[PDB]
Order: C-alpha cells, then sequence, then structure tokens
C-alpha cells in the first residue's frame, strides 16, 4: 500500500525513523565491548588502576 | 458470509476515498473564496463535479445492497443517507427538466431587478438597492413601491414555473416513499430503530402546532405594541385594530423585524449596548478577538485550538488584490484541517459573528471521530443553535465586565434589560411566526390541499391570521409573492430557524442550570463553568450518529421540544407588554386593508 508523507499533517502522522537493538546476554565469547570512556593517567600516586 | 461485513467493508472504502475527495473539494473551495480568479472557479467546479460523480458511483454501488435488517446504528443510517439520491430517482429526461426549472427560478430570483418608472435604464437588484432602501428609507410611499416592484416584476415569470417545481418535487418524494417533498424534508427529523425514543413524521407537525399555539400570546402582544408605536409614527396608515402593512414590518417579506427597533425602542435616550469605541481605545485587533474567544471557550470547558487553524485561517480582510466574499464561513476540510473566512472589523457584530464561527468550528471538531456520513448534526438546527447560544452568552454585559471590555459603571437597569429583550424579540422571536406561516404554506402546497388558482387566496388570508399582516396591494394569480424569498428560490428548507431557536433556548437554559446561575435567564453566563461545557460537549460529540432526541435529553433532559425556556427568558417582556397594553386592543383584524376603505 502507498505509504507517503506530507508536512501539513499534524502530530502523529509525520514520518518517524526508528532503529532497534537485539542483544544476547547468554554466556559466550565476547566480541562487542565498551571502552568505559577514559580517565586521565595519573602517575606516582597510590591509585586504583 | 452475510451482508453485514460486506456493507462494513464497502463503507470503510467509501470513507477512505471520500475523506480525500472532500479534502480536495474543500481545499479548492477555500482557494476560490479567498482568491476570486477564473482558475479558482474552474477548480471549484471540477472538484464539485468529481465529488458528485463519486457520490453517484457510491449510490449505484450501494443500491444492490439489500435493505434486510441491520441495526448497527451507523451502517443503516449511512446507507439510508446514500440511498436518497433525489433528483436522479426519476428518468434522465425528467432530471434534465427539473435542472432546467431549478436554474429557471434561481436565475429569475437572482436577476429580479426592478427599474424606477422615471428612469428605465436605472435598475436595482435585491442588493444593495432594495436592502438599503428597506433598512434606511422609512418613507411609507417608497417602501410600499419597493414592495410592489419586488413582488410584481418577478412573480409573474415564476408562478407556473413554481407550479411545475412543486409537481416535480412531489413526484420525487412519491417515488422515494414520501407523501410530499415536505415529507422528504421531514425524513431528516425521522427517528426509528430505537426503543422508547421513536419520533413520527406527524409528531413534527403536532409539536410545531402546539408550540406555536403557546407562543401566540407573545406574538400578539409584540405585534400590538409594534402597531401602537407605528400608528404613533404613522397616524393615517395603520388601523387601531387592523393588520400592519407588509412593508411596515422592518423588512420586505416579514423575515426579521430589526429595523422596527429604532422606531419601537421603549427608552431611546438611554444608551444602547455598544462597545466599539472601547476596543478602538484599547488598540484591539481581530487576532486579539479570536484569542479572547478561544480563552472564553477555555473558561467554559473547551480545549485550546491547534496551531494549524491559526496558520491556515484568515481572520481579517485580505483586500482586493485577491478578492474574497466577506460572508463569515467555516470549513472542516477533512484530515484535521479547520479554517474560517471572516473580514473582521472592530465591531460587536463582528465579535458575535466570530464567536459563532469559532464555536461552530469547535462543534464541527466535536464529531471528528465519527465517519464521513456521520460528520453532520443530528438535525438541521444544531450548529446554528450552538453558534447562537455562544453569541448570546458572550453578549451578556457581565461577560464583558470580567474581561474589561466595558466600563464597570454601566449599572444594568430595568430599562436596558427591557430594551435588550425587545431587540431579541424583534430579531429572534420576530422570525418565528413568519417562519411558521411560510413553512405551513409550503407544506400545504406540497401536500396538494391548496388549489393553484387559490394559492395566495389562502396565503393572504392566513397572513391576516397567523402573521397578522394584510397585503397592501391586491394581486391576481400571476404574481407569486409567497415564493419571493431566498430559501424557496435556492432549494433550501425553512423550519431550521424555528427549530434552531427552540433548541438554542433549551440549550441555554440547560447550561445555565448546570452553571449554578441565579437570577434572570438573560443575565446568565457560562464562563468558568466547565460542568456545563462538558455537559453540552456530550451532545456536541454525538453528531448525527444517534437520534436527535437522545442528544437533546443528554443536555436538557426533555424528550420533546417545549417553550418553557422561552417564557422563562421573556417573562419581564411579557409583564412589560401586558402593563403597557392595558388601553389597547389585543389582536389583529382580518377585514381591514389599506387598499380598501
Ligand atoms: C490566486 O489566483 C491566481 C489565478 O488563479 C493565481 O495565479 C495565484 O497564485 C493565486 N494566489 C495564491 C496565493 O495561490
Ligand atoms: C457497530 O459497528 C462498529 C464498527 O465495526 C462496531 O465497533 C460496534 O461494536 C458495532 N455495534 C454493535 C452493537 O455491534
Ligand atoms: C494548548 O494547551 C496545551 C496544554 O498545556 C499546551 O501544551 C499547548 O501548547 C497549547 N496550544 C496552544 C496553541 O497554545
Ligand atoms: C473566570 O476566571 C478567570 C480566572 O480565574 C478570571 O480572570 C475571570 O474574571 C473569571 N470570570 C468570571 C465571569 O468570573
Ligand atoms: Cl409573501
Ligand atoms: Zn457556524
Amino acid at each position: 500500500q502507498s505509504y507517503g508523507f506530507r508536512p501539513t499533517y499534524g502530530v502523529g502522522h509525520q514520518p518517524y525513523r526508528v532503529v532497534v537493538l537485539s542483544f544476547e546476554l547468554l554466556h559466550a565469547p565476547a566480541t562487542v565491548c565498551g571502552p568505559k570512556k577514559s580517565t586521565n593517567l595519573v602517575k606516582n600516586k597510590c591509585v586504583n588502576f | 458470509s452475510t451482508i453485514e461485513e460486506q456493507a462494513k467493508t464497502f463503507l470503510d472504502k467509501f470513507n477512505h476515498e471520500a475523506e480525500d475527495l472532500f479534502y480536495q473539494s474543500s481545499l479548492a473551495s477555500w482557494n476560490y473564496n479567498t482568491n476570486i480568479t477564473e482558475e479558482n472557479v474552474q477548480n471549484m467546479n471540477n472538484a464539485g463535479d468529481k465529488w458528485s460523480a463519486f457520490l453517484k458511483e457510491q449510490s449505484t454501488l450501494a443500491q444492490m445492497y439489500p435493505l434486510q435488517e441491520i441495526q448497527n446504528l451507523t451502517v443503516k443510517l449511512q446507507l439510508q443517507a446514500l440511498q436518497q439520491n433525489g433528483s436522479s430517482v426519476l428518468s434522465e429526461d425528467k432530471s434534465k427538466r427539473l435542472n432546467t426549472i431549478l436554474n429557471t427560478m434561481s436565475t429569475i430570483y437572482s436577476t429580479g431587478k426592478v427599474c424606477n418608472p422615471d428612469n428605465p435604464q436605472e435598475c436595482l437588484l435585491l442588493e444593495p438597492g432594495l436592502n438599503e432602501i428597506m433598512a434606511n428609507s422609512l418613507d411609507y410611499n417608497e417602501r410600499l413601491w419597493a414592495w410592489e416592484s419586488w413582488r410584481s416584476e418577478v412573480g409573474k415569470q415564476l408562478r407556473p414555473l413554481y407550479e411545475e417545481y412543486v409537481v416535480l418535487k412531489n413526484e420525487m418524494a412519491r417515488a422515494n416513499h414520501y407523501e410530499d417533498y415536505g415529507d422528504y424534508w421531514r425524513g431528516d427529523y425521522e427517528v426509528n430503530g430505537v426503543d422508547g425514543y421513536d419520533y413520527s413524521r406527524g409528531q413534527l407537525i403536532e409539536d410545531v402546532e402546539h408550540t406555536f399555539e403557546e407562543i401566540k400570546p407573545l406574538y400578539e402582544h409584540l405585534h400590538a405594541y409594534v402597531r401602537a408605536k407605528l400608528m404613533n409614527a404613522y397616524p393615517s396608515y395603520i388601523s387601531p385594530i387592523g393588520c400592519l402593512p407588509a412593508h411596515l414590518l422592518g423588512d420586505m417579506w416579514g423575515r426579521f423585524w430589526t429595523n422596527l427597533y429604532s422606531l419601537t425602542v421603549p427608552f431611546g435616550q438611554k444608551p444602547n449596548i455598544d462597545v466599539t469605541d472601547a476596543m478602538v481605545d484599547q488598540a484591539w485587533d481581530a487576532q486579539r478577538i479570536f484569542k479572547e474567544a478561544e480563552k472564553f471557550f477555555v473558561s467554559v470547558g473547551l480545549p485550546n485550538m491547534t496551531q494549524g487553524f491559526w496558520e491556515n485561517s484568515m481572520l481579517t480582510d485580505p483586500g482586493n488584490v485577491q478578492k474574497a466574499v466577506c460572508h463569515p464561513t467555516a470549513w472542516d476540510l477533512g484530515k484535521g484541517d479547520f479554517r474560517i473566512l471572516m473580514c473582521t472589523k472592530v465591531t460587536m457584530d463582528d465579535f458575535l459573528t466570530a464567536h459563532h464561527e469559532m464555536g461552530h468550528i469547535q462543534y464541527d471538531m466535536a464529531y471528528a471521530a465519527q465517519p464521513f456520513l456521520l460528520r453532520n448534526g443530528a438535525n438541521e438546527g444544531f450548529h446554528e443553535a450552538v453558534g447562537e447560544i455562544m453569541s448570546l452568552s458572550a453578549a451578556t454585559p457581565k461577560h464583558l465586565k470580567s474581561i474589561g471590555l466595558l466600563s464597570p459603571d454601566f449599572q444594568e437597569d430595568n430599562e436596558t434589560e427591557i430594551n435588550f429583550l425587545l431587540k431579541q424579540a424583534l430579531t429572534i422571536v420576530g422570525t418565528l411566526p413568519f417562519t411558521y406561516m411560510l413553512e405551513k404554506w409550503r407544506w400545504m402546497v406540497f401536500k396538494g390541499e391548496i388549489p393553484k388558482d387559490q394559492w395566495m387566496k389562502k396565503w393572504w388570508e392566513m397572513k391576516r391570521e397567523i402573521v397578522g399582516v394584510v397585503e397592501p396591494v391586491p394581486h391576481d394569480e400571476t404574481y407569486c409573492d409567497p415564493a419571493s424569498l431566498f430559501h424557496v428560490s435556492n432549494d433550501y428548507s425553512f423550519i431550521r430557524y424555528y427549530t434552531r431557536t427552540l433548541y438554542q433556548f433549551q440549550f441555554q437554559e440547560a447550561l445555565c442550570q448546570a452553571a449554578k446561575h441565579e437570577g434572570p435567564l438573560h443575565k446568565c453566563d457560562i464562563s468558568n463553568s466547565t460542568e456545563a461545557g462538558q455537559k453540552l460537549f456530550n451532545m456536541l460529540r454525538l453528531g448525527k450518529s444517534e437520534p436527535w432526541t437522545l442528544a437533546l435529553e443528554n443536555v436538557v433532559g426533555a424528550k420533546n421540544m417545549n417553550v418553557r425556556p422561552l417564557l422563562n427568558y421573556f417573562e419581564p417582556l411579557f409583564t412589560w407588554l401586558k402593563d403597557q397594553n392595558k388601553n389597547s386592543f389585543v389582536g389583529w383584524s382580518t377585514d381591514w386593508s389599506p387598499y380598501a376603505d
């Protein structure tokens, strides 16, 4: 069926882009991992590396 | 399987296509009315023709659908509305003939110009010549001559054409299972398929007669007061007991008696309700008027308006660069597009008309969820009723006091209240008896009880009885005075004004009772009363999907129309008129006539 869009239409009819994420937390070798952002590298001070 | 889901799916398809088709048609109409160009007229014509062709196609498609017995309350009503084609139920030749005759009286009424006897080349149409002469020239002779010219130059060409029009309308009604075209117009008010709320087609006549019988003393007293005042103005033109002349009613036909007010004001030295100078001083503009009206409906319990209306609608004069007919009109274009045309000046007339237009838009919005064939009022007199009740509520001086539109020291007195009630009577009440007379004459003509050679030979007798007005100039059967109005010559009904007035009084009384109002009904405001707003919005959202009497009970609790709110509203006027008319004859005499002495 035709699925066109127009700007005159109000809220609820303007086109929306949506994306999905499928995860898997089953115990398996890890491939995609996070870098945990970063912190400044302190030196010569008792810290938690 | 059965025809239920078949009709359901067909009506779904009809809704899907008709939404877009009416969207295109309304967009073309809005383009034309805001921009007077030949291309816009052609676009409107094409859109209307395509919509008519699609309606013909849908009626043809639904014809094979059996009547059977389906009681979903939507599908049956939709197919019943689609089936009543009307002009196309007879043969093609007869349809062409009725189109020819329709255009005949339409063009004759539009171009029924009258030329002065002293200058044949100087001719005036109904507008602005006759309207200005009627509303400004108070001379007896000029008004009488204008009446004679308008009812003489046009009726001769209309009499047999209207005869054939009546015959053809009776034919169309009989072919569609109505006894007369009057019954065809009753069919809108017909209620069936519901238990305990059925309304018969004869019940309309019964209720109309009963209500007019109760109203008769009010019209008698008002006409007696008008006769006394005009006899004071015209000593040698009005009998103390005789009927008033047709041209001394405030208009040309008897439709509205507004122009009599300046000649019939009880206390003309007291100021009249007019705050134009107030908005001029406050540097107001039409956008402020619309914003205040939206705020007032927010106060009474309505949600605010969407940005699409304010982006698309026009609320002022667009000038002559793109011409526009400045008659204030509303559009529900479909697909959630709502618009209004209005050339707004800084006036109270424009203020009241703007409340009508935007509350009328709100009323249209109330039934948005209803399907296409259910996007209409339950009967022909609810949208105008909503507009008029909003105008009356916003017209109350206290409503202006709260928002500072007038100086608080107005000091509402008995004289001002009686003046306002007299204006209402000569504006709203003054049309009820004339409307009843014309509608009764049309009904009796369509039904076939009035011989042609006696048509006006009934009218001008009942005019001496119902309206209490005697014709000033004798006319033979060639003239066609009873059909010399806009409604009769443009193929429209006339009971809508009576029904709308009754409904508006009942609705206002219901809202006032739901607003905890104390005192006279005329000093009642609905501002800051969300209970009454929601109570009325319950009726507003129903639309025509349900019988009109259920909607009526939903707000007033009465299953039959009644005039008790009219008495409650006009009781001070009744008392004042009865006190004033102690030494004057009450009623009118049929025998008296200006042309016979
Ligand atoms: C008004 O109509 C003319 C001719 O039909 C057209 O050229 C013009 O674009 C229209 N105005 C608007 C605002 O569309
Ligand atoms: C009438 O039809 C509508 C549309 O399918 C449906 O939602 C409603 O339930 C029906 N009414 C009854 C009483 O079955
Ligand atoms: C209408 O009222 C709602 C409720 O707060 C508000 O969010 C919206 O902006 C208002 N719309 C306009 C046009 O003022
Ligand atoms: C309605 O309420 C508003 C705000 O509460 C107020 O400004 C206004 O004066 C009230 N109107 C009346 C008639 O009481
Ligand atoms: Cl008439
Ligand atoms: Zn309206």
